[PDB]
RNA sequence: GGCGAGAGACCGAUAGCGAACAAGUACAGUGAUGGAAAGAUGAAAAGAACUUUGAAAAGAGAGUGAAAAAGUACGUGAAAUU
RNA sequence: GUGGAGGCUCGUAGCGGUUCUGACGUGCAAAUCGAUCGUCGAAUUUGGGUAUAGGGGCGAAAGACUAAUCGAACCAUCUAGU
RNA sequence: UCUAGUGCAGAUCUUGGUGGUAGUAGCAAAUAUUCAAAUGAGAACUUUGAAGACUGAAGUGGGGAAAGGUUCCACGUCAACA
RNA sequence: UACUGAUAACCGCAGCAGGUCUCCAAGGUGAACAGCCUCUAGUUGAUAGAAUAAUGUAGAUAAGGGAAGUCGGCAAAAUAG
RNA sequence: AUGUACAACGGGGUAUUGUAAGCAGUAGAGUAGCCUUGUUGUUACGAUCUGCUGAGAUUAAGCCUUUGUUGUCUGAUUUGU
């Protein structure tokens, strides 16, 4: 909520920095087996449980 | 082909709306006016003036006037030529009382 | 209305995060984690929770010191430094 | 085009609601260029936006 | 169990550790706990210049390649079903 | 006349949940919708905090409730139980 | 010659996949939309203007707690979701 | 310390008619933050079009009689300030 | 597919309801005000009433009729003993 705690805000910031796609140069590298991100997280679908 | 004309008509919305739901009287009036113009001018493209829409929606949805006096203008088309070179422009005629009138032709002036 | 509307009434967290395990198991009104046993000294484990051990045990982390322990045993726990042959 | 936020900024600026603010369509390109409240104020000044004639509620019958 | 080495009449991706892959992962649950799926282009990206139709995606040509009856919905490519 | 009591009464919100054994009944919904009804200043309604934990609790007592689970919760193990 | 985790039509079998039903049931609560212009490839729904209506201050208004986490605002933008 | 606070931001597997604490509260009618209408504020959202058969659901009316119906006057009607 | 053609309008008829608006009135419960004081004095308010007014409005959407007005009347597909 608005009146929140710093731990919550810390985890939220980390989540926000996670919530974005792959880099395409990583898609370009050698021996690469990654096509997409699968740790992707959207507030509508799944909650953090914190 | 020809006939870039204007005319003035009269229409009986009462008999064209008799039996109709009270939340659709006016929209059906609009559709019936497009149909009226199609009949009387053989056009498919029919544009109605917002003045006319207001004159229909004046007394509301279920208060549409029994009669209406129209100024139709069969005109030539422009704008990335469509199926038809001709369309119709429907407009009102502010008359005090729209009873006892018969239809007439109207010229460019 | 034991189901849906009650789930609507459901909004106050019984559990929150713990500072020893980070798992959201810290019962506030008891002041205990349901997974590590905080604020107890020991770590909570059971030999019926074999999977739990396997999940929370040694090697699932960085082992910031313990890998180097075996390297150092190999080299015999030596002090000093090299000599530039 | 889309002028939602322009209408909203104008509402807040003038101090009325969006059901009062009026944007003429014949200056749509100008209003879409406009992005900031300063420009909205210029537009109100030059009359491209008007507050609006308030809807009347009369009390003659009651009196 | 831990660390390091070697082997097998063992399993060969619905098998074998739950996990051959960013697996105790995503995900669920208040929580304890639960707990997946998912391997293969080609020797080499040479991963399709250029033209044309189309709003574009794509198509038809062209071309690469031994092979596009290998086109990242990629080895082969069964059946049900179409 | 004054005054303005009451686990008084009519009746809103609010709390509930009688009847239609109505609608829906592969639903809006794993108990809802509509009308009709009960009560509505009190043994009232209710948030937050707090205590009570499984043969245990809590129960103005229905064997009711105890996280869509109760004539003894849920998790794992004993357990590939017989 | 040896050796087995050795032969499936079934087990309301397990996992995955596919169908007919079937272009079907159905997408019907919450009084309600219409005219033109602009954009754009394309407009029943996007934007504007005009009109008609609603919530009708115990409101579909304005602000907050719990919870949610960046949904806030902008620019671009429509393969998937709506 | 933004923002929603809910027929789309919470929980109900979801953009579910459910549920979830609260503050402010205009004019008229009327006893009344009842119901109806309106102003400020906000929405104009819920897949649409054309027809208007049976059957449905929701809503209404019906001569004369007046519970004979039915388990039962269920339901509706009358009553009403 | 150029005619006792068809339609949209208009007019007339038939029906329904019940006497429109507007104007006027020495109609009008009564009440104020005036001064030329009244010898109906007049001006203003005022539910309603009377006349013009069986008037006016509606009247085919599945009513009748038309000597009127204005329009329309060559698009597509298929078929052989």
């Amino acid at each position: 909520a608005a009146q929140k705690s710093f731990r919550i805000k810390q985890k939220m910031a980390k989540a926000k920095k996670q919530n974005r796609p792959l880099p395409q140069w990583i898609r370009l590298r050698t021996n690469n087996t990654i096509r997409y991100n699968a740790k992707r997280r959207n507030w509508r679908r799944t909650k953090m449980n914190i | 082909l020809k006939d870039v004309v204007t005319r003035e008509y009269t229409i009986n919305l009462h008999k064209r709306l008799h039996g109709v739901s009270f939340k659709k009287r006016a929209p059906r009036a609009v559709k019936e006016i497009k149909k009226f113009a199609k009949l009387h001018m053989g056009t498919d493209d029919v544009r109605l003036a917002p003045e006319l829409n207001q004159a229909i929606w004046k007394r509301g949805v279920k208060g549409v006037e029994y009669r209406l006096r129209l100024r139709i203008s069969r005109k030539r088309n422009e704008e990335e030529d469509a199926k038809n070179p001709l369309f119709s422009y429907v407009e009102p005629v502010l008359v005090a009382s729209a009873k006892g009138l018969q239809t007439v032709v109207v010229e460019e002036d | 209305g034991k189901g849906t509307p009650s789930f609507g009434k459901r909004h106050n967290k019984s559990h929150t995060l713990c500072n020893r395990c980070g798992r959201r198991s810290f019962h506030v009104q008891k002041k205990t984690c349901s997974s590590c046993g905080y604020p107890a000294a020991k770590t909570r484990s059971y030999n019926w929770g074999a999977k739990a051990k396997r999940r929370h045990t040694t090697g699932t982390g960085r082992m910031r010191y313990l890998k180097h322990v075996s390297r150092r045993f190999k080299n015999g726990f030596q002090t000093g430094s090299a000599s530039k042959a | 085009a889309n002028l939602r936020t322009q209408k909203r900024l104008a509402a807040s600026v003038v101090g009325v609601g969006k059901r009062k603010v009026w944007l003429d369509p014949n200056e749509t390109s100008e209003i879409a260029q406009a992005n900031s409240r300063n420009a909205i104020r210029k537009l109100v000044k030059n009359g491209t936006i008007v507050k609006k004639a308030v809807t009347v509620h009369s009390k003659s019958r009651t009196r």
